[PDB]
């Protein structure tokens, strides 16, 4: 076992080429005589953090050596004004890893139409599935300007088409745009008239946090071509949680930033060459941004669209001009989200709720 | 003391006053410093001889 | 399981075995073998073939027979072999069971009594010192009789029989003059006090060259604060279960005995302790598993002294507490020159008025 007090980094190492495997982890206070500090901070001996195991598994597991700084940079504060510590129980096992689910499918070669569920009452809205939790649950949020405040949950695909909901969540704030996403039983959304991302745990039905996306344009300032307060778009891929937005520093161009789903902080920022208002929507795969350029209802002397014309890699920090044909049967493309578990796109296009199939390249480099 | 052979003397004459001047140079290698295991840093001093006495630098 | 651990200069290294397993060093080097491993200035790279043999000895004394280890790869734990070169620590270690040996490195106990054991011969000199190397498993005897302003040679004897018969193996010509009887041999190297200085000189017997010179801070030297008999015995060196020690006196402690642990590799003070006993009032002193034993005795010139030949003071380093004892000490002759303890044989290597003698020890379990 390993133990380290607040702001003190912890070290984990297995002999030879053996891999670290976390069994039990807690960030808080269970015992008062282990660490040494002020007695006022030691009065509360009942501090707990369940997400501690999830954080350690994402960094230490399937690796020979590990170094995690036990502070606010890696762990969110559960109880304020209390000197915390990190208790970790780990075992040394062979260097074997689990394939397909976490692993990158490659570079996108072509998008094709897959499923057509139904034609919703709203022109614009957003639908998705939680890729972390192994469940057939569908999350639905039809966008209504200055009135979006509810997230609908469906038990299965059959219930979603038939319109049989399981439960409806009453959100603490109004939602702006069709950019919402669900990451490990928690809802991430853009709060109305703010550059803030709100974390809402579906299990507890309470808000867990609110993060400020620095210099980000909000409330119809820099949305997608259709507007509708699409200023901030959230994405989920193989690399983790992402924030697709725009800053005035980049002159309205798309700015992509990786967000930590627990600490709710920016873990890197990238500036692109593509203008957000010129873009119809965007999605992340393996840390690569894909810009959708589509045609819309009411387009004076216009036919140019229905394509992926720009790509931006985060690891390489380099951009390229592509021409991947994108399906647009109905003109008003509202939302495009990628699910790494099924490798399909979750699209909302002019009242229509559609799923798109993907084809990938033999290599990614 | 450093051995006589290591010393390279120069017999010079000054402009300001007509008197015998002496200039001596001694080479110090890396091998001399790295192999010296004394308590202080490798130091050197200069001793000059006259008809009246001596002086340290 | 076999492992590899690497860390550049001034960067501490960490070693840990799973569960309750113990660390075991096989190969260790502090210097430079490869240039592309560490990242620094290119001038230090592709130019130096730097090696340190003592690296294994240092790691075995700290990491071995322990679950976790943290050694700062710098001048505090490792002496600099090549200056102006960015060094690193390469260690190969294996995880083995925790069970360790008993009474080898371990303290035999508190001194209960001192008795006469062996009488070798009667030397030509009244004062001097003799000892063996407790680290190296050999019957070699190191002899050095004291001659004022003339001591500069150490004599080596093959065995006990040759030492009595006066048949020497080899004589070492020292680079400096030695002051007082205070000297010892620690792992094939000689530690002594250089004349008219508060400095300890390290001299490797194998290579026959000086490896280092350490300054014992504020220490009184050259007949300033010696033992009762005097004879420039201002600085005394001791070897025990805890390691290498320096018995001396400072003017800060007002002539009283000051004991400091010295590292045999880096040649630095790893702790200082101040006692209540005056050095000039004492005859000699010795260290046994971190405990100082101060010997009070009568001399030939002393006109019927109330000072009997007994150990009357003790000082513990771990507890930092002192006590007044009364252990009987052998008084056959009157001029006690040097008293040194050897942890391998648990005997006293004494020089008493021309006579070279060995004393047997009785140990009590008074430790806890
Ligand atoms: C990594 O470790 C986690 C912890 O159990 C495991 O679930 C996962 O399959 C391992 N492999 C990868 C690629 O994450
Ligand atoms: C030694 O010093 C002299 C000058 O006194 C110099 O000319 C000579 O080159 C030096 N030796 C070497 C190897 O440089
Ligand atoms: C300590 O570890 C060394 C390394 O093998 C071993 O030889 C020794 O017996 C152990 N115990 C002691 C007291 O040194
Ligand atoms: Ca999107
Ligand atoms: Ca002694
Ligand atoms: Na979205
Ligand atoms: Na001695």
């Amino acid at each position: 076992r390993e133990l380290s007090c607040e702001s003190y980094p912890i070290e984990l190492r297995c002999p030879g080429t053996d891999v670290i495997m976390i069994e039990s982890a807690n960030y808080g206070r269970t015992d008062d005589k282990i660490c040494d500090s002020d007695p006022a901070q030691m009065e509360n001996i009942r501090c707990y953090l369940p997400d501690a195991y999830k954080i350690m598994s994402q960094r230490c597991n399937n690796r020979t050596q590990c170094a995690v700084v036990a502070g606010p940079d890696v762990f969110p504060d559960p109880c304020p004004g209390t000197y915390k510590y990190l208790e970790v129980q780990y075992e040394c096992v062979p260097y074997k890893v689990e394939q397909k689910v976490f692993l990158c499918p490659g570079l996108l070669k072509g998008v094709y139409q897959s499923e057509h569920l139904f034609e919703s009452d709203h022109q614009s809205g957003a639908w998705c599935k939680d890729p972390l939790q192994a469940s057939d649950k569908i999350y639905y949020m039809p966008w209504t300007p200055y009135r979006t405040d509810t997230l609908t949950e469906y038990s299965s695909k059959d219930d979603f088409i038939a319109g049989r909901p399981t439960t409806t969540y009453k959100l603490p704030h109004r939602v702006d745009g069709t950019g919402f996403v669900v990451y490990d039983g928690a809802l991430f959304f853009n709060k109305e008239r703010t550059r803030n991302i709100v974390k809402f745990d579906l299990r507890t039905r309470i808000k867990s946090g609110e993060a400020i996306i620095a210099n980000a344009n909000y409330h119809d300032t820099s949305p997608y071509r259709w507007g509708g307060k699409s200023d901030i778009d959230l994405a989920v891929d193989e690399n983790g949680l992402w924030v697709i937005y725009a800053t005035e520093q980049n002159n309205g161009k798309i700015v992509i930033s990786q967000l930590n789903p627990y600490t709710l902080r920016i873990e890197g920022t990238w500036d692109t060459a593509y203008d957000k208002r010129s873009a119809s929507n965007a999605f992340m795969i393996c840390g690569i941004l894909y810009v959708v350029k589509s045609v819309y209802e009411d387009d004076d002397n216009e036919a140019t669209g229905n394509k992926i014309d720009y790509i931006y890699n985060t690891d390489q920090s380099k951009d390229s001009l592509v021409d991947v044909p994108f399906p647009n049967s109905y003109q008003y493309i509202a939302a495009v989200d990628y699910n790494p578990r099924d490798n399909l796109l979750y699209v909302w296009n002019n009242y229509h709720v559609v799923k798109y199939s993907l084809d990938f390249g033999p290599l990614d480099g | 003391w450093v051995h006589q052979n290591e010393h390279v003397s120069e017999e010079s004459l000054d402009e300001s006053s007509g008197l015998k001047v002496r200039e001596v140079f001694i080479n110090v290698t890396r091998q001399q410093v790295e192999d010296f295991h004394g308590p202080e840093d490798y130091w050197c001093q200069c001793v000059a001889w006259s008809h009246l006495g001596t002086s340290k630098s």
